[PDB]
RNA sequence: GGAAGAUGUAACGGGGCUAAACCAUGCACCGAAGCUGCGGCAGCGACGCGCGUUGUUGGGUAGGGGAGCGUUCUGUAAGCCUGCGAAGGUGUGCUGUGAGGCAUGCUGGAGGUAUCAGAAGUGCGAAUGCUGACAUAAGUAACGAUAAAGCGGGUGAAAAG
RNA sequence: ACCCCGGCGAGGGGAGUGAAAAAGAACCUGAAACCGUGUACGUACAAGCAGUGGGAGCACGCUUAGGCGUGUGACUGCGU
């Protein structure tokens, strides 16, 4: 018989709170990155997006290990020549952190559109406050 | 027995080499002549 | 005696090209480039013989350790507790239970404990 | 014919 | 019922031919006429005359009224290109086609 | 300069896609003669705000 | 119920009334044919797993057709060293209806 | 083939691919590479290969009975109706006759059918002994023929 | 620590990691066209009557050897198919390990050819190949002296000429 | 022939001849490149030899009412 793909009308995607509180960037993204990619549902196919939204609370309360802090830096560039620009992670902390959470799990996500749509899936609020209380969010324990 | 009965004896007609005649006959591109030289080159090669 | 080779050229060239339907441009309309198409499509048939018999092993195998891990092991100590309780079972067949029957699947994940235990 | 640009000397042989 | 009139080798280029029917396709006769009344190019004239030549044309083989005729499938094809000379600088020569094309509409009530 | 390869039929109709036609919104008809023209033009016949602007 | 078998050098989950895709097997076109290697039969809040394989547990089959399946070309080519390769394969293939499921 | 042997264009710069000759095999209307020359397509045969499958032909003719021998065979006038009904009488149809004496009458009697040959023992031939299908013997023909083979 | 480079982080592939780094030990698992399982084909060698048993082999350039497919023509053929539709053209289906083969729908309006043999102008994507047709740039450049035109009337289907 | 549109045109549509005008003189057959029109599907947050393996959806045929076949191909692994 044909092995089973689900199917993306189908699919069930439920809604998922967690508070980020202390908890360390690195695993933290890697928990969210297999529950948006939903690699923890046994009718996981690579080719559909199968996973839960999440809630990402407190994102700038999130904890780095060692000089972390203040020696991570992160890199881009605005495309015009010469224009390289850094910030660390304090100081993205200071300006806006649900940047720091994104960037981390967007790098933790595939590449493309799937990658996009599940990213979509991701939702991270900065405070201790969330608008999406209508859709009864549970929360999860990492 | 006709004249469409009558087969030679069995390896007495041998097909000759047609060289250059596509991938799979193997005697194609070069036709059993190698890469460059005079005994590659038409009308070529040494005396006796 | 002089042989003229247009029937025979049209049907290999037809040939080629009714491979070739359904590309892109010229891959389907040109015959230079439709032959050129349909030898790397027959290269990419035979290469995708072994990676579709690869992706689908790798497809299973992410199932099982979902499966698991909602049943609260891992594949690997899954699969060493079903080996030492010395089934034979393809893990296309465990794919196929954890997606359709649950309690089955959980059947096997007590078993497999107690092998390991 | 031929082209003048390929027919002439200075920027024809601009490297010798 | 579809009245069909063509316009062979028609001393004009397909593409711009092609332009004026895109515009003039699917419309009700009447409107078809006044825009390639006031549409300001001569394949809108060569088209204008191929339209007419269409509706009297059903009028009188068909009998079909003509409030309820309608423009109902316009498409141009290359016709045969006539091939010319053109001397250009330093003795070479170039090749004009001077094309043309095969004008066809299709008129009908229903 | 010239191309290096030669472009597509595709990319022929996604050139064209700019050029086509845009037809007359609405003609107008005149008051009197009640034939149509364009706005802001005489007549065929010589009218022009129903009034005879030329002879003939 | 249902039940996972091993045939043919696959193993297959099958029910009652089943139409199966074994592989080619030396025998008649319509005849019935038992499977004693049973992997496990589940039915409906009972399951019956074997270590390998199911005591008293076997499967009634009858075949219902013969055949060969659908044609792939194999090609193989080696680019700028003049090797080009052709070549067909249909594989045989055994339908059978899988009618008894018996533990 | 008619032409000239001037080079169509110099060999270098004009951006075409070289040419010697408005003559050459490539080109269209010019030679072809390999033409046939006029040429002899006749084979030796030994005279003991010939006379051996003649003996084969005869024999295996003996052996599937597509060979019947007459004392006598002739024509009183060279009429092909006459012919036609001695051979239907004879109930036969695509025959080759052959005879020990050359006898003009039955040689124009049989001159004007497409399916009956006649022949002398002198001028019998083995793709005609196979191809006709019935063919018939006088007894001096068998003589000497048998001689003649020795 | 010593430790500085030029488009852009840019000397973990990235994310990120205080282990997700390193060392020592162990048990697992993934992981290849390797090996095994099932089925199919072909070559070679032993074992008994072209067949069966068994073992083994089967990446491949230059090249060597073996076996074939197809096209035109000749014989078989004053035979056979064919205006109740040939060759050819365009689809579909089936079949073979392949070059291929067979059937039929439409077009077509007169040829075609089994089998087994025979002879080759016998198979094309390349040669800045030859010839014809058709694209591309593209409705782009240009419309050939910067001596110059404007208006009224006429003809005509239409007049800047 | 004749009729009709059309510039007393070019060209076309009817009528008629003809077995056939899908043989109309640009004339047996009429391939491909190339250019079109109509329908089915896909495509306007998406990066690359344009395919291949998997596969959703849609549309149409279906004759065990079961899935199949054809067309397309969102998304995805590999792929200079
Ligand atoms: N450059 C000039 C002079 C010229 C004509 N033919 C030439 C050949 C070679 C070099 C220069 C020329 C021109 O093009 O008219
Ligand atoms: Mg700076
Ligand atoms: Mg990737
Ligand atoms: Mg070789
Ligand atoms: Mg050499
Ligand atoms: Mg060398
Ligand atoms: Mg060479
Ligand atoms: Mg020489
Ligand atoms: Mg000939
Ligand atoms: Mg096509
Ligand atoms: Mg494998
Ligand atoms: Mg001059
Ligand atoms: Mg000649
Ligand atoms: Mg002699
Ligand atoms: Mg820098
Ligand atoms: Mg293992
Ligand atoms: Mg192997
Ligand atoms: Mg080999
Ligand atoms: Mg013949
Ligand atoms: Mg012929
Ligand atoms: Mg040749
Ligand atoms: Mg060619
Ligand atoms: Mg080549
Ligand atoms: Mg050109
Ligand atoms: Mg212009
Ligand atoms: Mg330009
Ligand atoms: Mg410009
Ligand atoms: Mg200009
Ligand atoms: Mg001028
Ligand atoms: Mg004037
Ligand atoms: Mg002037
Ligand atoms: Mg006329
Ligand atoms: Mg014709
Ligand atoms: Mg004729
Ligand atoms: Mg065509
Ligand atoms: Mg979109
Ligand atoms: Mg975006
Ligand atoms: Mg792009
Ligand atoms: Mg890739």
């Amino acid at each position: 018989m044909k092995t089973f793909t689900a199917k993306p009308e189908t699919v069930k995607r439920d809604w998922y709170v967690v508070d980020a509180t202390g908890k360390t960037l690195g695993r933290l993204a890697t928990e969210l990155a297999r529950r948006l990619r939903g690699k923890h549902k046994a009718e996981y196919t690579p080719h559909v997006d199968t996973g839960d939204y999440i809630i990402v609370l407190n994102a700038d309360k999130v904890a780095v290990t060692g000089n972390k802090r203040t020696d991570k830096v992160y890199y881009h560039h605005t495309g015009h020549i010469g224009g390289i620009k850094q910030a660390t992670f304090e100081e993205m902390i200071a300006r806006r952190p649900e940047r720091v959470i994104e960037i981390a799990v967007k790098g933790m996500l595939p590449k493309g559109p799937l990658g996009r749509a599940m990213f979509r899936k991701l939702k991270v609020y900065a405070g201790n406050e969330h608008n999406h209380a209508a859709q009864q969010p549970q929360v999860l324990d990492i | 027995m006709r004249l469409n009965t009558l087969s030679p004896a069995e390896g007495s007609k041998k097909a000759g080499k047609r060289l250059g005649r596509g991938i799979g006959s193997g005697l194609g591109k070069t036709g059993g002549r190698g890469h460059k030289g005079q005994k590659s080159r038409s009308g070529g090669g040494v005396r006796r | 005696a002089r042989v003229k080779r247009g029937v025979i050229a049209r049907a290999r060239h037809k040939k080629i090209l009714k491979q070739a339907k359904g590309y892109y441009g010229a891959r389907s309309r040109v015959y230079r480039v439709a032959f050129q198409a349909v030898i790397k499509a027959g290269q990419y048939a035979y290469r995708d013989r072994r990676q579709r018999k690869r992706q689908f092993r790798q497809l299973w195998i992410a199932r099982i350790n979902a499966a698991a891990r909602q049943n609260g092991i891992s594949y690997s100590k899954f699969i060493n507790g079903l080996k030492k309780a010395s089934v034979e079972i393809d893990r296309k067949i465990l794919a196929d239970i954890a997606v359709f029957d649950k309690v089955a699947f959980t059947a096997l994940v007590e078993k497999a404990k107690a092998a390991l235990a | 014919t031929s082209k003048w640009f390929n027919i002439d000397n200075k920027i024809v042989d601009h490297r010798p | 019922m579809e009245t069909i009139a063509k316009h062979r080798h028609a001393r004009s280029s397909a593409q711009k031919v092609r332009l004026v029917a895109d515009l003039i396709r699917g419309k009700k006769v009447s409107q078809a006429l006044d825009i390639l009344t006031y549409t300001n190019k001569k394949a809108a004239v060569l088209v204008k005359k191929v339209l007419e030549s269409a509706i009297a044309n059903a009028e009188h083989n068909d009998g079909a009224d003509i409030d309820d005729l309608k423009v109902t499938k316009i498409f141009v094809d290359e016709g045969p290109s006539m091939k010319r000379i053109m001397p250009r600088a330093k003795g070479r020569a170039d090749r004009i086609l001077k094309r043309t094309s095969h004008i066809t509409v299709v008129v009908s009530d229903r | 300069a010239v191309q290096q390869n030669k472009p597509t039929r595709s990319k022929r109709g996604m050139r064209r896609s700019h050029d086509a036609l845009t037809a007359v919104t609405s003609l107008s008809v005149d008051k009197t003669s009640g034939e149509k023209h364009l706005r802001h033009h005489i007549t065929a016949d010589g009218y022009y705000r129903g009034r005879k602007v030329i002879a003939k | 119920m249902y039940a996972v078998f091993q045939s043919g050098g696959k193993q297959h989950r099958v029910s009652e009334g089943q139409t199966v895709r074994l592989e080619k097997l030396d025998i008649a076109t319509g005849e019935t044919v038992e499977f004693a290697e049973v992997l496990m039969i589940a039915n409906g809040e009972e399951v019956k797993i074997g270590v390998p394989f199911v005591d008293g547990g076997v499967i009634k089959a009858e075949v219902v057709a013969h055949g060969r399946g659908e044609k792939v070309k194999i090609v193989k080519f080696r680019r700028r060293k003049h090797y080009r390769k052709q070549q067909g394969h249909r594989q045989w293939f055994t339908d059978v209806k899988i009618t008894g499921i018996s533990a | 083939v008619t032409g000239s042997g001037k080079k169509p264009w110099r060999q270098k710069g004009t951006g075409r691919a070289r040419s010697g000759s408005i003559k050459s095999p490539i080109w269209r209307s010019g030679g072809v590479t390999f033409a046939a020359r006029p040429q002899d397509h006749s084979q030796k045969v030994n005279k003991k290969m010939y006379r051996g499958a003649l003996k084969s032909i005869l024999s295996e003719l003996v052996r599937q009975d597509r060979l019947i021998v007459v004392e006598k065979f002739s024509v009183e006038a060279p009429k092909t109706k006459l012919l036609a009904q001695k051979l239907k009488d004879m109930a036969l149809e695509d025959v080759l006759i052959i005879t020990g004496e050359l006898d003009e009458n039955l040689f124009l009697a049989a001159r004007n059918l497409h399916k009956v040959d006649v022949r002398d023992a002198t001028g019998i031939d083995p793709v005609s002994l196979i191809a006709f299908d019935k063919v018939v013997m006088t007894a001096d023909a068998v003589k000497q023929v048998e001689e003649m083979l020795a």
